[PDB]
């Protein structure tokens, strides 16, 4: 009779597994936007740094 | 005495019977608040939707979606804690050392799910923070006021319920423990 | 029903796993994060400097 | 009387998952002392660790190991269940769990993803500190760990059956 206490239990557990995975997949984009963004500015410095050359 | 005993009894279960309606009565109002908190959310989603960017959006209804799910998770498991704390404040002294054994277990799982629950709530609060910022180069003042608003009114709106909805079901129980006598 | 209980179990177990797996793949992430993040901006000092010693260059011609 | 025909062939049926089951009992004797040498073995391995690998790396390292035991067994207790559901074909109340467990199998392989990935992560740091002996004991111990679990649980399963069968006839 006391099995609804388990079932509790396993409600509390889906909530885990979810928001963990949903935080999981912020940092993912995360990493690769803020990635993305480092491309882009070392890049920018790059290229200051070859007009900078051809003198 | 017996007449002042079973008098008192039939006072008891009045005054209990009345608390329930009141509580009840309660439940209706603070229903068609959740209905209004409900229509106010439905508008700024609206809003948001046209202002913001896709991306923008999705981080958006995976907050509040998250904010629901994170409000539910700690009022369950805070019941549950609740629940065994109280079996093993009552439990009879002696009986069993290995059940006030396990229903220690079960405190100490249940306090660590808190902690890691805690640190979620830290994160999620993060999230919060993040849209608050971007939303409010996007939108104006006035609905940004009615969107905050809206957003703490949830949570604390569902909490409130189910407090209450625990007060109303734990007072039903005892009312009908003492008709069955 | 005994099977329900069972299955109730099993699946616990599940998500668990499911939970567990998650938080730690969180924590990696976060560390990685800090790591890229640091690596990266030693990177870019570098990189500055390098142009600084570039650009201090054509100061004189 | 064919009565005599049927007892004898019971006899017999009962006789042969008998012997099966000792054969299997028997062969779960020898993955045991598989199983402890290949423990005693990663002691070692976890003990040359420590002492020559950095204590982060280590700590990616940890947390490697103890997420495979994890992963190796959820997914061999969904695959469990998920065989449960199916073979139970054999008031549609199921066919919604069928896809949450279908769901949850393909978020599981994410995850076995991942894991995977860290391998080649640990075994890319590992190639650089230790030699090539010690780093075939690492390689070994790590994927003897993985399989060996999967065939203790399957044999474990087999037997429970055998002894499920056997009881059940023998009244
Ligand atoms: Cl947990
Ligand atoms: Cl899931």
């Amino acid at each position: 009779g006391q099995m609804r206490e388990l079932q509790d239990q396993l409600e509390a557990e889906q909530y885990f597994s979810t928001l963990y995975k949903t935080q999981v997949k912020e940092l993912k984009e995360e990493i690769e936007e803020k990635n993305r963004e480092n491309l882009k500015k070392i890049q920018e410095l790059q290229n200051e740094k070859e007009t900078l050359a051809t003198q | 005495l017996d007449h002042d005993l079973s008098v008192k009894k039939q006072e008891l279960i009045e005054s209990i019977s009345r608390k329930l309606q009141v509580l009840r009565e309660a439940r209706e109002s603070l229903l068609e608040d959740v209905q209004a908190n409900t229509v106010l959310g439905a508008e700024v989603e609206a809003i948001v939707k046209g202002v913001c960017k896709p991306s923008e959006f999705d981080k958006f209804r995976m907050f509040i979606g998250d904010l629901d799910k994170v409000v539910n998770l700690l009022l369950s498991l805070s019941g549950r804690l609740a629940r065994v704390e109280n079996a093993l404040n009552n439990l009879d002294d002696g009986a069993s050392p290995g059940d006030r054994q396990s229903l220690l277990e079960k405190q100490r799982v249940l306090i660590q799910q808190h902690e890691d629950a805690k640190e979620l709530k830290e994160n999620l609060d993060r999230r919060e923070r993040i849209v608050f910022d971007i939303l409010a180069n996007y939108l104006s003042e006035e609905s940004l006021a009615d969107y905050e608003h809206f957003v703490k009114m949830k949570s604390a709106l569902i909490i409130e319920q189910r407090e209450l909805e625990d007060k109303i079901h734990l007072g039903e129980e005892q009312l009908k423990c003492l008709l069955d006598s």
